[PDB]
């Protein structure tokens, strides 16, 4: 467990990778964005570029896919998501490094979750904040990546949720390029799998049950050619949650949701959770202080195993 | 019970603290080491006792041990810990409220009384030492009863009554607002933000205010029954809610003596004022319950530690965990760590289990190893790389190696019958005409009886690669020697039937336990006449039970009643071995029903050893299709699948796993890897008559011609085109036509065999996709060299960068 600083003054709120896993991107509520890259010779993670991203807390970042270029999205609490695209002929560590793109101004309500589309659908994106709705943003002018235009717009929530509640708002998409458009997205308490259906539009597919308290993160399992989709789930209680999906109106093909698995062996709110490249470890996260990893021993049962503590 | 952080006291790094008793008699003088945890760190200095019974307490911050402290009776004693005089008001009512500002004033907050104020501000370097009662400078809310106030700065108060909240500057005689709101007791400036404050009422109703939007008057916040109750009947209240004074947008609040929740604010400006929000409760729970009282210890490296008071009276403190927030994993499988609490991210690579060791045994970091060593380009490659550092794996692959080399020597290409990678199964169990196959069959023999299906055992002899001669079974026991392995060689020439093979070859071998093996062994040839039932074979039974070594085991375990069913049912062995002794030292009657059993056992358990039996039929996809749901090893998949998935069937599944093990390959930019694994897709999607199955990346260039304006993809040397003949856009360097090789001059652009390569290289087609102007590569090389723009005229395009 060897530690590097990133440098912010104030939280560090969402670090995500990349594709290629040798650069990460750290956002805080310092209202800044750090981007590290890691050496192949010194095998030390060095900062690359920081720069002011927003007026709020940024507490959503997100990586494009590899070919259609170097872009971050990035969500923060004064409703706005920003997207950086990287002009490579500027100096490191100036903080001129990411030119902006575009300012998505639609969302009334502070942001919580953004991430991209799979690349088989083309450069999407996914917002989700405190008003219940889910937008789809679409680059389909192919000249300049600055005209992102509003694709679907559902309504996750009834009512946005009081100023004095917390609220948590997690989003996935399915990383599978041979099944139809799915997103997994998480209301206060609520999990819905949506789907594209013959019109055109987002349909509520199908319904994650359980989820007595807050949905803190959903990850869906990497595709690597099994014949069930993973969903794995980190809610307000000590409960991880692993959803087997089985795929066989106005929707391309049914599915169904059977829930796999749930632990409680956190005993406090699991805050994060996190797959593999091949969907074989879960890494969640919880009060009690502890990262544990979660494999599959001869059967489909997940099974606990190397608990780190911090 | 009161817990009052006290600052700008001590120029060490200790942190000095005041604390009253439950029963309100006594201040104790505290002073917390911040960086270390122990209940010790707590040290007292001083306790003044001979009170009352204390309502509020106040500190100055300028002068060092200047310590104010109200009483119920009515009498503030200022006094010093690290003089002592008590003061009163004119008319003698309880000190509800008490402010010691920098520069030396004081103000006092009363209970309600008709004649005489309720805020009374003065300083004590003009008070007369000979009477009791204060002479304000400033005296405020007649008629009322100030509850609580603080001072903002050097001038203004932030005093609070019974039904308002005020705000008085000492330059003025008039306030500068009052918001009447009944959620009045115990402001609490935020250390990070002096506009922001924070009130509670009776009801337990706390309220974070702006000091900007009551001057302009809603709250900015406002939790129904958060804090204790009975603010106006009781008048000796424990602060169950403190500011952060270690990070902004947070505040703790104390429930039930157990929980501590850390609520985290968000902010947002709807364009200066902030409007906030709650985005993440902490709860922590504590150490010791029936707490009372607490109040924050700042640490380093932005930690936090709460130094708690009990209702018994008892301090101790307690620390606050570092609660990981996210764990990411990655596709080398490492593990990034980061903090609900501190700045810096922890980082588990690869370089109850061990997390190193566990994600270094994960199959994402054993598949990336391996697609960097190259495996599944070349079958014996692949079995050269497991041998050299999970063995059904190399069974596998030697059998693929096999298959490869039986088709492309055209053992199976010839005749009118595919027969590609097909496994023993598919051969014994028969699928125009029965006479058909069986003609089709036996010219593969006439290529290179005793029993009612002959011919169907020798096809299955040429697939599990079993149809070798005695010199071959000698070169193969050759081969298996100069290896080391001397008991793989005697399981061999016991599989074969010569035992007395085996006994000469594991004789004069280089172990003693291995020569003590050969005579075990050849302690049966005078002995296969004998009934048997004798202590021998009772020894030698024991001894195939408790070996550990397989071929050994095979060995003893055969030797005592010959049978060959205790051979070829275990699966410690090699399915191909197996199979080696079933189709040839037993009878069609049994081979049927051995063949159906481990047939079906393979396809539901998914062992690559089946592909003997199957072959990369659909059944073969089916038992990779079982492979991948329980490995999880979609590279080893795809690799056997590529042999015959395209080119004999098309299923989804296959695509499905070369993509994603094309999208892997991406991700860990293993490009060239990736690159040969297409090529070798569409070297092995060739037919029997030739024609291509493998779905190719299409074309990305189609040219316009400039002479007749249309396509010419609708030459080795020289590349025109086809509608009428006209050469390509020529080279903006040099003016030569593009396209075309051997030019009269060298473009020697910016170990010979790669420098002719890099020269005959040079001479290619490049061009910008900006301006769309054609140069040769070398051309362009050495052009970007030394400029900067395209060298067209009339052209400012910086192609390079
Ligand atoms: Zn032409
Ligand atoms: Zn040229
Ligand atoms: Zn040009
Ligand atoms: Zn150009």
């Amino acid at each position: 467990m060897q530690p590097f600083d990133s440098g912010h003054d104030d939280l560090v709120h969402d670090v995500v990778y990349d594709f290629y896993g040798r650069h990460v991107a750290t956002c805080s509520s310092d209202q800044h964005i750090k981007v590290f890259k890691l050496d192949k010779d010194t095998s030390n993670w060095e900062l690359s570029d920081s720069w002011r991203a927003h007026d709020s807390s940024i507490v959503a970042i997100d990586w494009a896919s590899p070919e259609y270029g170097r872009i971050i999205a990035s969500a923060s609490y004064d409703k706005t998501v920003k997207l950086w695209e990287e002009d490579p002929d500027q100096e490191e560590c100036s903080g001129r490094r990411w030119n902006k793109l575009c300012t998505l101004n639609d969302s009334k309500g502070s942001l919580y979750s953004v991430k991209f589309a799979p690349a088989h659908l083309g450069l999407k994106l996914a917002c989700l904040g405190n008003d219940g709705i889910l937008r789809l943003y679409d680059a389909l002018e192919p000249s300049d990546l600055r005209s992102w235009t509003l694709t679907s717009e559902m309504k996750v929530l009834s009512i946005p949720p009081a100023n004095h509640l917390q609220s948590d708002f997690c989003l996935s998409w399915c990383p599978s390029r041979f099944s139809p458009e799915k997103l997994a997205v998480s209301a206060l308490e609520q999990a819905i799998i949506y789907q594209r259906g013959k019109d055109g539009k987002l349909h509520v597919a199908a319904k994650l049950p359980g989820h007595k308290s807050l949905i803190r993160s959903i990850s869906w399992a990497p595709s690597i050619g099994r014949w069930y989709q993973l969903i794995a789930t980190g809610c307000k209680d000590g409960r991880i949650r692993i959803f087997k999906i089985t795929e066989k109106a106005e929707l391309q093909s049914n599915l169904q949701v059977e829930l796999l698995s749930e632990h409680d062996d956190h005993n406090g709110e699991v805050w994060s959770v996190s797959w593999n490249l091949t969907g074989t470890i879960l890494s969640s996260a919880g009060d009690d202080g502890k990262v544990r990893l979660w494999k599959a021993t001869y059967s489909n049962e997940f099974k606990c195993m190397s608990v780190i503590t911090a | 019970g009161l817990i009052k952080k006290v600052t700008h006291w001590s120029y060490d790094n200790l942190i000095d603290y005041l604390s009253v008793n439950p029963t309100r008699d006594e201040v104790t003088h505290y002073k917390v080491d911040p960086e270390n945890e122990s209940d010790e760190s707590i040290i007292k200095l001083h306790t003044v006792k001979d009170f009352g019974s204390i309502t509020c307490l106040d500190y100055s911050e300028s002068e060092i041990g200047m310590i104010g402290v109200g009483e119920k009776n009515g009498y503030l004693r200022i006094f010093n810990i690290s003089y002592d005089i008590r003061v009163r008001a004119k008319k003698q009512r309880c000190i509800n409220s008490l402010g010691i500002n920098t520069n030396g004033l004081i103000a006092m907050g009363l209970d309600r009384n008709k004649h005489d104020s309720s805020l009374q501000i003065w300083d004590m370097n003009y008070h007369d030492d000979s009477h009791e009662t204060i002479n304000p400078m400033f005296s405020y809310c007649t008629n009322e009863s100030i509850v609580s106030l603080k001072f903002l700065n050097d001038t203004s108060v932030l005093a609070a009554s019974t039904k308002f909240l005020k705000e008085i500057d000492v330059r003025s005689p008039n306030p500068i607002y009052q918001h009447p709101t009944r959620l009045t007791y115990d402001i609490k400036l935020n250390p990070f933000n002096d506009w922001q404050f924070s009130t509670y009422g009776d009801d337990g109703t706390l309220a974070i205010w702006d000091r900007r939007k009551l001057s302009d008057a809603s709250p900015l916040l406002t939790f129904e029954k958060l804090v204790g109750s009975g603010a106006a009947s009781r008048k000796y209240m424990n602060s169950c809610f403190r500011w952060s004074c270690v990070r902004n947008n947070e505040f703790a609040t104390l429930h039930r003596g157990d929980t501590i929740k850390r609520w985290r604010l968000g902010y947002y400006c709807d364009s200066n004022i902030e409007n906030l929000f709650v985005s993440s409760v902490h709860d922590t729970n504590t150490m010791y319950d029936r707490v009372a009282t607490f109040d924050y210890i700042p640490r380093s490296n932005n930690g936090t530690s709460l130094i708690c008071m009990r209702q018994s009276g008892t301090i101790y403190r307690m620390p606050i965990s570092e609660v990981c927030s996210k764990a990411i994993l990655n596709n080398r499988n490492s593990l990034l760590l980061s903090n609900f609490e501190n700045t810096e991210i922890d980082e588990i690579r690869v370089n109850f289990w061990k997390p190193e060791k566990l994600l270094e045994k994960d199959i994402s970091v054993i598949m990336r190893t391996r697609a960097s060593l190259g495996y599944g380009l070349d079958p014996m490659n692949t079995v050269e790389m497991i041998d050299s550092s999970n063995a059904y794996i190399r069974n596998t692959w030697r059998w693929i190696a096999i298959a490869k080399a039986s088709v492309d020597d055209g053992t199976m290409v010839s005749g009118d019958l595919d027969l590609g990678y097909e496994g023993v199964i598919g051969i014994w169990n028969g699928i125009l005409s029965d006479k058909q196959l069986n003609k089709e069959m036996e010219k593969i023999i006439k290529l290179r009886a005793g029993s009612p299906k002959y011919v169907q055992r020798r096809l299955c002899l040429i697939i599990s690669g079993w149809d070798l001669s005695r010199s071959d079974y000698e070169d193969k026991y050759n081969i298996i020697m100069k290896n080391g392995h001397y008991e793989k060689a005697a399981a061999w020439a016991v599989f074969f039937g010569d035992i007395p093979k085996a006994v000469e070859i594991l004789g004069s071998a280089k172990k003693e336990r291995l020569r003590l093996i050969a005579t075990a062994i050849a302690g049966y040839l005078a002995y296969k006449d004998l009934p048997g039932n004798n202590a021998w074979r009772q020894q030698c039974r024991k001894m195939s039970s408790e070996l550990d070594d397989p071929y050994l085991r095979v060995i003893f375990a055969f030797i005592a009643d010959n049978d060959w069913w205790d051979i070829l049912y275990e699966p410690a062995i090699s399915l191909r071995e197996r199979l080696g002794v079933a189709l040839r030292f037993l009878n069609d009657t049994d081979l049927t029903t051995f063949l159906d059993r481990t047939s079906s056992t393979v396809i539901e358990n998914g062992e690559l050893e089946g592909l003997i039996l199957t072959g990369i039929t659909p059944n073969g996809i089916d038992l990779l299709q079982s492979y991948v749901n329980k490995t999880s090893d979609v590279q080893s998949a795809a690799l056997i699948s590529i042999f015959g998935s395209p080119r004999y069937f098309r299923d989804q599944r296959v695509d499905e796993w070369i993509q994603t093990y094309r999208d892997m390959l991406k991700s860990w930019e293993l490009f060239s890897m990736r690159a040969r694994f297409d090529v070798l897709r569409s070297k092995l999607s060739r037919t029997k008559t030739g024609v291509l199955t493998a779905d190719i990346k299409p074309r990305q260039i189609y040219i316009q011609c400039q002479n007749c304006k249309q396509n010419i993809n609708t030459p080795r040397h020289k590349y025109c085109c086809p509608h009428c003949g006209s050469s390509f856009p020529r080279c903006a360097i040099c003016l030569m036509p593009l396209g075309t090789s051997n030019l009269p001059f060298v473009i020697n652009g910016t170990n010979r065999e790669l420098v002719s390569r890099k020269l005959k290289l040079n001479e290619w087609f490049s061009f910008c996709l900006s301006c769309n102007h054609g140069m040769h590569a070398g051309h362009a090389e050495e052009w970007f060299d030394r400029h900067n723009v395209c060298p067209t005229p009339g052209c400012t395009c910086q192609c390079n960068k």
